[PDB]
Formats: C-alpha cells, structure tokens, sequence
C-alpha cells in the first residue's frame, strides 16, 4: 500500500524560501499524479497542485505563481517550493496520491511549516507530580509541562509508547511572549505509584530537542 | 474556481441518530466523460484527511455501510444513517471535475453523549521550574461533557485575571468527552508571596462548583 512522508524545515522567515519534499513508498511516482495540499490553522483545505505523468504540473492560481513542484525519480521523491512566503502560508502541508477516480486516496501525516521572523527555541520539560491533590477515589493524575518552545509542534509519548491508556496531550497554547506551551497528562491508579515508573518522552524536532523526564510523587 | 459550499457548518448529533450534510457546487460537476467527480473526506481528530466517498456515491476502503452519498450536477448530500462515536471529526466535500480542485469549508460533527462531570486535579509548580524564576500552576479537567466549562483561579481567595490560559482537547473518538488544562503563570517572587492556590470549576455535570486547592509548602 502506498505510503507518503513529508519532510523539511518547520520554520521559514517571511519572504524566504519554503521547500518540502515527499518520499513515496509502495508505488513509483513515474506513473500517476502526485499532489500537495495545505491546511491553515483551524482553517480548511487548499489544493496546491500536482506533478504528473512527464514531469508535468498544474498549480492552483490562488498561489499566484509562487509555487514550483519538481521530482527526483531516482529516489521516488517529489518536492514543493513556495516563494515569498508570508504568515498566510503558515499551514500543515500534506502530500497525497490521486487515483483513477480523481480522488485523493492516500495522504501523508503532513508537516507543519510556520512563517515567522522569531527564532527557534527548544522547550523546558517539567514534571506534574501525582499527589493527594491529584488523587481521588483510586485514581491519580500526573504529567509533563512542556514549556517555552517555538515553533510547533512538540510530540509527547509515555514510557516509550508503552503507555497509551488514559493519556491526554493538550493542544499547545501560544503565550503572550510568542512561545508555545503544552501539557501531557495521564490518569493512573493510585495503587500503581511507586510500583510503576512513568517517563514522558518529549520531542521538538525543529530545535533537535529530545527529552525523557521521569515523573514521580 | 468552482466554489463548493457545505451546510450546516456545525452538526451536533445523538449517537444512533441519522445525520445529513448538504454540499453545493457553483457549477455542474458533470465531466465531459460523463463522470461526476464529487468526493467526501473525513478528518478525524489529530490526523490527516481520509477519503470517505468517491464519485458521489462510491464508498472507499473500509468505510462502513452507514455512510452514503447521493445527488447530481451541483446538489449533493452525505448521509450517515446512524452516527457512532467514531464518526466524530470534520467532513469535507470536494471537486475534482475542474482545475483547480477545491474543497468545501468543512462540517464539524459533534457527538451528543450523556453529561459527564470533569474529574479535577491541581498541580503546584515543580521545584525544578521554581529555580527558573517562574511558577506554573496547572488545573486539569478530565473527561467531561458538554464542552462548556468555567475555570477560575483564586490566590489567597483573590480572583485572578489575565495570568492564565486554557487549552481543550478535541472530542474523544471513543468516549466522546473533552478534557481541559488551565495554567496559571506567576513569577517565582509572586508565587512565593501567597499561600492558598485554588481553581474553581463550574460545569453542568457538577452538583455545585468544585474547588481544588493546595497550600504552598
């Protein structure tokens, strides 16, 4: 089954150069049409364009001739370049295949690109320790506060992905400082504290931050 | 551009009840080859859009039988005969007949489950963060419904304002609840000046407003 993966920088300065690439697995891009779509924040979807059979392309006129799509068939990759970006170009960018029905049948997970003149900044990670102030009946809650990073996103897992039950990772909030902050929390049995070890695994790719924080009472 | 337009934009529905979404295009989507390239996508919480229906009425892979599409020319409908908790997310109609391909605004389907009171937890700042000269106090409201919830911070019984932010999860695709985290941020010096920290929560599922608090030290 076809798989698509977007990659590229998560931060671009206004007026500078947006470049992303999509690596396709399970199919060859030398046949069929391959697409870029974007979605601005809490906004809906906009088709950007495709690259098709002979390297031919079509771009949505909405992009006003700022876009170029190209391919590297030897690596089964295709790429997007968007020039003279502004805040309006801040979005999650997806690559996707088209089928014979002309629908978008397989999509990548997408990658967020933020257009800003602010600098890259990695988060500090703090424990939200379980206590009598977070224990009711038999249940306790604990977590990690991921503070002061830019741009989005941060990824959080617990115990290297072993713990998924009861986990809530909240949307990031943009602080007045212009830096994001988020919390991930988990509800666990009070009876499990001191018996089980809980570690939040935090990843901020745009700053190369990778942190594992043990959370204890 | 063919303008695709969707109604309603927000669609609350009780589990087991039918739901319908109307999609209009500004021009006929009948292609000269005789096909009608109208499609529907579903974007579930925290993931990429996925193809639901193609060519108006054709169900894509793994799409449960409860979903059906109909219509012709410029007037289309998506019907869910009995909604399930897993159907929560944003539904988009889209046209492929003419370039550029375009999408509707998206319809947010919300599941109207039973009222559930939040479990409330409070977390003092970590001594790790207190080093840094800042203090984040976190209030957690877990697994509640409906979304409407009021949180207010009180420090030594003093109403706080302008020093807190909230984040709330998307409705859970399994239990249809929301969770919310509210963070109160002070300087270390300020935090060190006061004694009782409290978050008072108001919600339909509570018998009265609930307050969780702690004494500094």
């Amino acid at each position: 089954e076809v798989q698509l993966v977007e990659s590229g920088p998560g931060l671009v300065k206004p007026s500078e150069t947006l470049s992303l690439s999509c690596t396709v697995s399970g199919d060859s891009i030398t046949s069929g049409f391959w697409n870029w779509i974007r979605q601005p924040p809490g906004k809906g979807l906009e088709w950007i364009g495709y690259i098709g059979f002979s390297g031919s392309t079509y771009y949505n006129p909405s992009l006003k001739s700022r876009v170029t799509i190209s391919r590297d068939t030897s690596k089964n990759q295709y790429s997007l370049k968007l020039s003279s970006v502004t805040a309006a170009d801040t979005a999650v960018y997806y690559c996707a295949s088209v089928d014979n029905s002309a629908a978008l049948d397989y999509w990548g997970q997408g990658t967020l690109v933020t257009v800003s003149s602010a600098s890259t900044k990695g988060p500090s990670v703090f424990p939200l320790a379980p206590s009598s102030k977070s224990t009711s009946g038999g249940t306790a809650a604990l977590g990690c506060l991921v503070k002061d990073y830019f741009p989005e996103p941060v990824t959080v897992s617990w115990n290297s992905g072993a713990l998924t039950s009861g986990v809530h990772t909240f949307p990031a909030v943009l602080q007045s400082s212009g830096l994001y902050s988020l919390s991930s929390v988990v509800t666990v049995p009070s009876s499990s504290l001191g018996t089980q070890t809980y570690i939040c695994n935090v990843n901020h790719k745009p700053s190369n931050t990778k942190v594992d924080k043990k959370v204890e009472p | 551009d063919i303008v695709m337009t969707q109604t309603p934009l927000s669609l609350p529905v009780t589990p087991g009840q039918p739901a319908s979404i109307s999609c209009r295009s500004s021009q006929s989507l009948v292609h000269s080859n005789g096909n009608t390239y109208l499609h529907w996508y579903l974007q579930k919480p925290g993931q990429s859009p996925q193809l639901l229906i193609y060519k108006v009425s054709n169900r894509f892979s793994g799409v449960p039988d409860r979903f059906s599409g109909s219509g012709s020319g410029t007037d289309f409908t998506l019907k869910i005969s009995r909604v399930e908790a897993e159907d929560v997310g944003v539904y988009y109609c889209s046209q492929s007949t003419h370039v550029p391909w375009t999408f509707g605004q998206g319809t947010k389907v919300e599941i109207k489950r039973t009222v559930a009171a939040p479990s409330v937890f409070i977390f003092p700042p970590s001594d790790e963060q207190l080093k840094s000269g800042t203090a984040s106090v976190v209030c957690l409201l877990n697994n509640f419904y409906p979304r409407e919830a009021k949180v207010q911070w009180k420090v030594d019984n003093a109403l706080q304002s302008g020093n807190s932010q909230e984040s709330v999860t998307e409705q859970d695709s399994k239990d249809s609840t929301y969770s919310l985290s509210s963070t109160l941020t002070l300087s270390k010096a300020d935090y060190e000046k006061h004694k009782v920290y409290a978050c008072e929560v108001t919600h339909q599922g509570l018998s009265s407003p609930v307050t969780k608090s702690f004494n500094r030290g």
